[PDB]
RNA sequence: CGGAGCCUCGGUUGGCCUCGGAUAGCCGGUCCCCCGCCGGGGUCCGGUGCGGAGAGCCCUUCGUCCCGGGAAACGGGGCGGCCGGAAAGGGGGCCGCCCUCUCGCCCGUCACGCACCGCACGUUCGUGGGGAACCUGGCGCUAAACCAUUCGUAGACGACC
RNA sequence: UGGAAUGCGAGUGCCUAGUGGGCCACUUUUGGUAAGCAGAACUGGCGCUGCGGGAUGAACCGAACGCCGGGUUAAGGCGCC
RNA sequence: GGGCCCGGGGGGCCACGCGUCCCCCGCGAGCGCACGGGGUCGGCGGCGAUGUCGGCUACCCACCCGACCCGUCUUGAAAC
């Protein structure tokens, strides 16, 4: 998979093809974030074979819906347990975001795993995300935004049009 | 009396990095650059004017020395307002980096 | 005609590109004070480079080139020029296009200069990363004027505040005589103000 | 293009002068008067791709152009050679030059610094782009 | 030194985007990027925006951090920012250069004829006080 | 692209055709009365 | 220093005549206060998504006629003198004159000009650079280099003294 | 009811040149410390083959070639060259 | 929802002769416009006998891009 724009958050239900031995086989739900809904299928059957003795040839899915995020509103903080592999291993890590929307905060952490581990797309399975209270995150980068008063000014304010005009009289100010 | 065309650059023919279209021209044009900007130039008359050591016939005007290569523009190039032209003969290569007239017609507003 | 620049607090490289570029398209440009261009990198590991390229010559010849010139300005001109088609006649015929200065000679000194954006210093460098000086690096590999053109920099800004100071005076006056004729010309106020030109 | 819309002339030797479109004549050129005391453009065909169509307008709703200017009023005539021929301006001309140009003239001067503006030729300066600006 | 802050209630002036040329109100901040803004008077839906997009102006409303809409335009409306905002000359600027942009070609011919006449008016005075100035020196 | 030779491959394109056109303009006189009668709503 | 033209070479198609700089800070007024050979600091007051803004400024060209209203009258145009500039030096400003005009700008009045009958290379910088000549006036100049000869502080020959 | 899908016209006979030094890559693989070493399997290449990209390059990546105009792309790119 | 959108009590139909038997209950004329088996104008303008018009290619020159010297053996040649 690659984690191409935003991630949506899709419920992928499956199941297996029913058989004589067992006409109603039990129904399995996942959450899958994925940038489409084809590759959230993938990813599903990629899931499950993993936990079952199934597989798209044996199985079917039953529903692929995307999940709209809740309250697109308000701002949350995000817990997101996750496993992946580095060159020389596989460790679990938990991490926290603050988002409008859950699938905002799962592309995050998939930019950031890509930043700070040099973790391709490939190699992360996001296990559980979570909408924590202000009171349970853990980390200080989270944190400091819990403050109901706020307040901090935008030092050095860097020129973004620095081609236009290309060539200039009077000298960028930085300070506003 | 002024000028009624607007100033252009002949920057380079058509090309990929190892391979030239001499039939297709770049023009840079002073005041666009960006590509949404192109919008208004596309269509419009070219004039690569130059002069020479023999006379020529002028229209409406008798004899001198100068001579035109007429053009027009053909469609944006880039994002950064360069268009494609196309002249009745392939601009000389001593024209790189030169005046090309962009005339304001055939008028659309 | 002529696009006059100021070197100071310029980067080397960011400036060598765009000017390229425009004496490329046939458009001469003149940069003065190429001592107040910027490297980005602490001193030390600038001037290590170019004593880097102090030690490239022709070791059965070394009067065949390379040629290291030791001027801010010529240090530029080089830039460019490794930026430019220079053994074909386009590019000789754009590098012609050029002229590089160190301080302020006349006539540019009493004209107005432009500066890039794009290669300022303010704008691209974050403002906890170290840099060189051209000057200094140049004065420290074998350049000779650095005093005589701080020197003749400093004339040159005495006249220039002289200069400054006659030009706030005339502005004064221009400012005092809008008062006094602002019933004659209050019907051409409303004009220019009507179409955005006077706020 | 509306009925005394100001256009700017952008070819032949009325080239950058401002003048009033009248009407759309049947081949599809177009008929423009200076009119000739402001500007020395005549009644005077011209061609919709080689103007500029200002957004200033006056009112000439109620102007009655003689109906006999038609296309076959303004085509050229040939004149012979054997040495050179010259066109002359045909009385009738002059005429229907003062009867038009008397009715749209009180109309030019009604709006301020109108009748300057049409006597004024159009031009690129210095920094103008033609994308940028409304005409 | 600084005299403008981030904080809940500020209002933005936004210069590019989807929204340029509009005001907000910053209602929380999210993260050192974004903020969740408001423009219940001015055409704004509540949503996320960078503070790249936007220019902090010197006007700061006063209601609870993430407060929904209703009491975001409650406190915009006692504070009428829209008044207040064209009296500012930030805004007449803004006024100048749209209306310097939009000018007709005609315009363009009476302020040319205006400023031709304003400025020699100007000029003939500025030498009378030169020479008047002269008269004191000596 | 062609409208005439569509008919001669499928002459019912231009009933479907009238339809639409007819259909659309219909929908679209709804539209403006609904919201001028809301704006007008409003202006009570 | 002060006429017609003829070749040839090209490009260009308004100008900006200048603080220094800072960028977690700037710019302009304010001399009332403090210093100095009119300039610097303080105070105070204004601006600061720079408007005393290069997102800018200046100039703007269809021409002429007649007569009005605003604007000028300290004004426009034109031969003599003194400061002044050296990094690669100013056809700027100032003072005299005997002259030369009431027009230059803006809003009107009044007509006229090849109005060449829709059409390109139009419009400048342009008394442009270089070359031969032809005139037609004034004021000025009347040299050196190399060879040859000589030298030997030099030398393969050239070169060099 | 020409008895699965899909695609495609097939069968057959004479005469026949050059070749019978190869080499390279993914994967598998023998010897060898290893080798741009020697030796195999499979497929594809280069040899016989230009062209876009990898600055440059037999084999890599894309793509295969009559002489042209317009459009769009692949692999690769978009500070300046 | 499906049943020529089953049966009964404002808007589009590639319905529109009839004698009937009854399920059911073989040729009208003209005229015209065209998104219709691949472009035409029943549209125009300037210039021309001593200095101008046209002349691909060819002679010379310039510039931009490309471009290593052929034959040969060779897995491999621009090959030191
Ligand atoms: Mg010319
Ligand atoms: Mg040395
Ligand atoms: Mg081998
Ligand atoms: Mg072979
Ligand atoms: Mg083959
Ligand atoms: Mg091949
Ligand atoms: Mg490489
Ligand atoms: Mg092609
Ligand atoms: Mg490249
Ligand atoms: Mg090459
Ligand atoms: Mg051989
Ligand atoms: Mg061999
Ligand atoms: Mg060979
Ligand atoms: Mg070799």
């Amino acid at each position: 998979m690659k984690a191409s724009g935003t991630l949506r958050e899709y419920k992928v239900v499956g199941r297996c093809l029913p058989t004589p031995k067992c006409r109603t086989p039990p129904l399995y739900r996942m959450r899958i974030f994925a940038p489409n809904h084809v590759v959230a299928k993938s990813r599903f059957w990629y899931f499950v074979s993993q936990l079952k003795k199934m597989k798209k040839s044996s199985g079917e899915i039953v529903y692929c819906g995307q999940v709209f995020e809740k309250s697109p509103l308000r701002v949350k903080n995000f817990g997101i347990w996750l496993r992946y592999d580095s060159r020389s291993g596989t460790h679990n890590m938990y991490r926290e975001y603050r988002d409008l929307t859950t699938a905002g905060a799962v592309t995050q952490c998939y930019r950031d795993m890509g930043a700070r581990h040099r973790a391709r797309a490939h190699s992360i399975q996001i296990m559980k995300v979570e909408e924590i209270a202000a009171s349970k995150c853990r980390r200080p980068a989270v944190k400091q935004f819990h403050d109901s008063k706020i307040k901090f000014p935008l030092p050095h304010r860097v020129l973004r049009r620095q081609h236009k005009p290309r060539f200039t009289t009077k000298r960028p100010n930085t300070f506003f | 009396s002024g000028r009624l065309w607007c100033k252009a650059i002949f920057a380079g023919y058509k090309r990929g990095l190892r391979n030239q279209r001499e039939h297709t021209a770049l023009l840079k044009i002073e005041g666009v650059y960006a590509r949404d900007e192109t919008e208004f130039y596309l269509g419009k008359r070219c004039a690569y004017v130059y002069k020479a050591k023999n006379n020529t016939v002028t229209p409406g005007g008798k004899p001198n020395k100068t001579r035109v290569i007429w053009g027009k523009v053909t469609r944006a190039h880039g994002n950064s307002g360069m268009v494609r032209a196309k002249f009745r003969s392939n601009l000389p290569a001593k024209a790189i980096g030169h005046r090309i007239r962009v005339m304001l017609y055939p008028s659309r507003i | 005609q002529v696009l006059v620049l100021d070197g100071r607090g310029h980067l080397l490289g960011r400036l060598a590109a765009i000017v390229a570029k425009q004496v490329l398209l046939g458009r001469k440009v003149v940069v003065v004070r190429c001592e107040g261009i910027n490297i980005s990198g602490n001193f030390y590991r600038n001037k290590l480079k170019y004593l880097a390229f102090l030690r490239k010559r022709m070791n059965t010849n070394p009067s065949r080139g390379p040629y290291h010139f030791r001027a801010p300005s010529r240090i530029f001109w080089r830039t460019v020029r490794g930026m430019l088609p220079h053994k074909t006649k386009r590019g000789q015929a754009a590098l012609d296009r050029l002229k590089v200065f160190d301080g302020i000679p006349p006539p540019y000194d009493k004209k107005k200069r432009m500066v890039v954006p794009a290669a300022l210093k303010v704008v691209r460098l974050k403002p906890t990363r170290k840099f060189a000086y051209l000057g200094r690096l140049a004065h420290e590999v074998g350049w000779k004027y650095q005093a005589v053109t701080a020197t003749l920099e400093e004339k040159r800004k005495e006249k220039a505040k002289i200069h400054y100071r006659k030009k706030k005076q005339l502005m004064r006056l221009r400012k005092q005589a809008e008062k006094n004729v602002e019933k004659k010309i209050s019907k051409f106020t409303d004009v220019l103000k009507t179409h955005g030109l006077l706020v | 293009i509306t009925p005394g819309t100001i256009l700017i002339i952008l070819t032949g030797r009325h080239r950058g002068k401002r003048v009033v479109f009248l009407k759309q004549l049947s081949s599809g050129l177009l008929l423009v008067t200076g009119p000739l005391s402001l500007n020395r453009v005549p009644l005077r065909r011209t061609h919709q791709k080689f103007v500029i169509a200002t957004s200033t307008k006056i009112d000439i709703s109620g102007v009655k152009i003689p109906k006999h200017l038609t296309d076959a009023y303004f085509k050229k005539k040939k004149l012979r050679k054997p040495e050179k021929e010259k066109y002359e301006i045909t009385e009738q001309r002059k005429v229907d030059q003062k009867a038009v140009d008397s009715q749209i003239l009180p109309k030019i001067k009604a709006v301020p610094q109108l009748q300057g503006y049409l006597r004024s030729v159009f031009a690129l300066t210095n920094g103008v782009y033609p994308h940028k600006l409304v005409f | 030194v600084f005299r403008r802050f981030v904080e809940v209630g500020r209002v933005a002036y936004v210069s590019f985007g989807p929204h340029a040329g509009k005001l907000v109100a910053i209602v929380d901040v999210i993260d050192q990027n974004r903020a969740l803004v408001d423009g219940p008077c001015t055409r704004v839906r509540r949503q996320a925006m960078p503070f790249k997009c936007m220019q902090l102006t010197d006007f700061i409303l006063k209601f609870p951090h993430s407060a929904r809409q209703k009491y975001v335009r409650k406190a915009w409306e006692k504070a009428d920012i829209n008044t207040k905002w064209a009296a500012t000359r930030w805004a007449k600027k803004i006024e100048a250069r749209e209306r310097k942009a939009k000018m007709t070609d005609f315009d363009r011919y009476k302020v040319m004829k205006a400023k031709k006449m304003r400025n020699r008016i100007i000029k003939n005075e500025v030498k009378k006080l030169q020479r008047a100035a002269l008269l004191k020196a000596s | 692209k062609n409208l005439r030779i569509m008919l001669k491959l499928n002459p019912y394109a231009k009933t479907m055709r009238r339809n639409t056109i007819l259909r659309q303009a219909r929908n679209h006189k709804l539209r403006v009365e609904r919201a001028a009668a809301a704006l007008a709503a409003k202006s009570d």
